[PDB]
């Protein structure tokens, strides 16, 4: 719930303008501004992402609808415990971002790996990988970065980590579990499967993107699903 | 740039000579800044013009505003170099409202060349002859209320072409306060009977008109019946 | 700014005697016309009730009282944040608001 | 983490009792001793807990048990199920079925 | 443990390449996968009975990463 879509960006708006404009909120993180390589100027849009979710609040509620370089900008989400995204591409078609609570304070170890997993702090991680296995009413299962089928994959701390513990249970759909011998691979609940309870570390919720996470169950894959970007 | 740190630290013309050779033209600008704030005469205006000199522009406009007059004008002219435009320039149009009409007007009129500066400009005429022509082109650029608004210029610049504007917003809407923009051209008889015609064409108008040649309850229950068992109230 | 506000009246107990906690609020969303069962290019702003028909209302502004953090960021999504964020649902007297 | 406990507790008896400012100048142990590092927190905790035996240094005479108890006990589920039905009956009724009849 | 229910298979796959299938992970002793007599064709979900329980409970560990013609193998206990 940190990243923000902010659009309706003139010109002569740039990273350097969007930082001075939102820093008055909360401290930034990471500021990002597609281009078109042809006419080296942005597409009107970019993502800012704030260190802290209640900045971002802050300034969704007093930038949205305010005035940038003349004209009126558009700001809201774009899709303790830490929150990452993932940006979905169905087929060569975004889809749209799915937001992601860690539950750090249950199992940290397993939640900062996917969260540096999100990130790429430690040099690898999600982006660009695919959801290599994909079950209707069960689960949508990525992470694995490596050989992109279910039998790759590395954690922050080596090849395999172990089970933290089993608190959070599957109790429904849109939760995060550990595929496993945690790696990165990881699922995405699509109904409650607490038939495998005890077996895979729970370790995180989806906050926003519950449609999008639903429009990859769509695959369960007839089409590639692609982590087009994630981060924090 | 570690030692032009700490000679930063340490710290007129050697000094530049020695940060000049240190360079972190920010820092120069912090410099300059420093100055205009130490200074807080005409010396600060002289570091103005060593900071001339140096080449944000906004904000040394904003100096010169603290240097606050043709002078200034120039200033506006060094705003004008620092850009081929974008909200700084808007700031620099209303540093040149706020305090020379010409140079709020020529600002006015950049405005205008993109709706935003057509409403300040159109602001610049409601505190008004040249404004009134701005906002009567504004009210003829072609609403009812605006039609209202432009019977109040009439109201206030100013007979017949106000007649043929009032034919406009006739045209435009045959509905009751057309009488009273009838009124301003007896400025009264005559727009009363306008008043009275316009009331044959569709109450208390006319004899306002009457009045002009020259109870409010009941002409409230009339109200009532001009409203747009229901035609028996009307009756009673 | 300026805002809409709908006010949407339902039956008065008349056919609603014949009650078995069957889901027993209304639901707005907001659909583009590009999909009808001719012309399009126009939003409208959908309310829907399990017996009753569905209504639409034509959105030509691109945007008017969509406002900015309105409320202090507290997660009940019920539906979407349009929902809860600018509805009223008087069950007790069967009226549905919507801002 | 005996050590750090003991540390943290014993600054934590004789702070409850200006030593410690005196300590931390005349001697990286007490490093907890800013707000910065995290387990200064807990430290605030047992200070006050200490500053609390003080307040009564006075017997304790406590049926009553029971009653405050009782009063602690009476010092969300539904609805997340209520939503759960609204967002099933969202994602399913039909969109474009319009009959609208006028605009804004 | 020792049995397994297996869904969603392509009835170019028989009994013989389950055979060959799973004893890749751990020896299919009994085998059943329907053969439909009304129309001559399978549904694809399977039966598997092992030597005892432990290969079965391994299986369910490792087991459900088959993939019968491009698709998904369900494997659970039974």
């Amino acid at each position: 719930k940190r990243v923000l879509y902010v659009g309706g960006l003139a010109e002569e708006v740039d990273d350097k303008v969007l930082h001075a404009a939102f820093i008055p909120f909360g401290d930034i993180t990471d500021i990002q501004i597609p281009l078109d390589y042809e006419t080296e100027k942005h597409r009107g849009f970019a993502f800012v992402e704030f260190e802290l979710a209640e900045d971002a609040a802050a300034a969704i509620d007093n930038m949205n609808e305010s005035e940038l370089f003349g004209r009126t900008i558009r700001v809201n989400l774009a899709k303790s415990n830490p929150q990452v995204y993932m940006d979905i591409k169905i087929g060569n078609k975004p889809a749209g971002r799915i937001q992601m609570l860690l539950r750090s304070d249950v199992v940290p170890m397993t939640a900062e790996n996917f969260r540096c997993l999100c990130t790429h702090e430690k040099g690898f991680g999600f982006k660009g990988s695919s959801f290599h296995r994909i079950i209707p009413q069960f689960m949508c299962q990525g992470g694995d970065f490596t050989n992109h089928n279910g039998t790759g994959g590395k954690s922050i701390y080596g090849k395999k980590f172990d089970d933290e513990n089993f608190i959070l249970k599957h109790t429904g759909p849109g939760l995060l579990s550990m595929a496993n011998t945690n790696g990165s691979q990881f699922f995405l609940t699509c109904d409650k499967t607490d038939w495998l309870d005890g077996k895979h570390v729970v370790f995180g919720e989806v906050t926003e993107g519950l449609d999008v996470l639903r429009q990859i169950e769509a695959q369960g894959p007839k089409q590639k699903v692609i982590i087009a970007d994630c981060g924090e | 740039l570690r030692s032009h740190p700490l000679p930063e630290t340490a710290v007129f013309l050697k000094l530049s000579p020695e940060s000049a050779e240190e360079y972190y033209l920010k820092s120069s600008d912090r410099l300059d800044e420093a100055a205009q704030r130490l200074a807080t005469v005409n010396d600060e205006r002289f570091v103005s013009k060593a900071g001339k000199s140096n080449y944000h522009e906004l904000c040394d406009l904003i100096s010169q505003n603290p240097d606050k007059q043709s002078l200034n004008v120039d200033a506006i002219i060094r705003g004008g170099l620092t850009r081929f435009t974008q909200l700084g320039k808007l700031w620099c149009s209303l540093a040149d409202y706020y305090i020379s009409g010409h140079f709020e007007k020529a600002r006015d009129v950049y405005e205008e060349a993109i709706v935003m500066t057509v409403r300040d400009f159109t602001q610049v005429f409601d505190s008004y002859e040249e404004s009134m022509i701005a906002a009567k082109m504004e009210t003829a650029s072609e609403e009812e209320e605006d039609d209202v608004d432009l019977e109040l210029r009439l109201a206030r610049f100013e007979l017949i072409s106000r007649r043929p504007l009032l034919l406009n917003s006739v045209l435009l809407r045959q509905n009751h306060h057309v009488h009273e923009w009838h009124k301003r051209v007896a400025l009264g008889r005559p727009r009363e009977i306008i008043n009275t015609y316009t009331e044959a064409v569709q109450p208390f108008k006319a004899t306002g008109k009457p009045h002009t040649l020259w109870f409010y309850e009941d002409n409230g229950q009339l109200d009532d019946a001009r409203v747009i068992a229901t035609k028996v109230n009307f009756k009673q | 700014r300026p805002g809409y506000k709908v006010t949407k009246q339902r039956d008065s107990e008349m056919g609603q005697q014949s009650d078995y906690p069957e889901i027993a609020m209304p639901r707005h969303r907001f659909m583009s016309a590009y999909e009808q069962r001719p012309d399009r290019r126009w939003q409208y702003l959908l309310m829907a009730a399990e017996p009753y028909e569905t209504i639409a209302f034509k959105v030509p502004s691109r945007e008017i009282d969509k406002a900015e953090g309105k409320f202090w960021t507290h997660w009940n999504r019920e539906t979407k944040q349009f929902f809860l964020q600018f509805h009223f649902k008087m069950e007790k007297p069967p009226a549905p608001p919507s801002l | 983490s005996a050590f750090d406990l003991d540390v943290v507790k014993l600054t934590a008896q004789f702070v409850a009792r200006q030593f410690l400012t005196q300590l931390m100048q005349k001697e990286y142990q007490f490093d907890f001793l800013r707000p910065q590092h995290s387990l200064f927190n807990y430290f605030t905790k047992l200070v006050e807990q200490y500053t609390k035996i003080l307040i009564p240094p006075s017997k304790l005479k406590k049926r009553e048990v029971l009653d405050q108890v009782c009063y602690r006990v009476e010092w969300r589920k539904k609805e997340e199920e209520e939503k759960e039905k609204e967002r099933v009956a969202y994602a399913q009724i039909d969109w474009h079925d319009f009959v609208v009849v006028e605009t804004v | 443990d020792a049995t397994v229910y297996v869904g969603g298979l392509d009835e170019k796959v028989s009994e013989p390449l389950l055979w060959e299938l799973f004893l890749q992970a751990g020896p299919v002793v009994n085998t059943h996968m329907p053969k439909d007599r009304v129309t001559g064709q399978h549904q694809g979900y399977g039966f598997v009975e092992f030597l005892s329980e432990e290969d079965a409970d391994y299986a369910i560990k490792i087991m459900n990463m088959i993939k019968l013609y491009g698709k998904p193998i369900r494997v659970n206990k039974a």
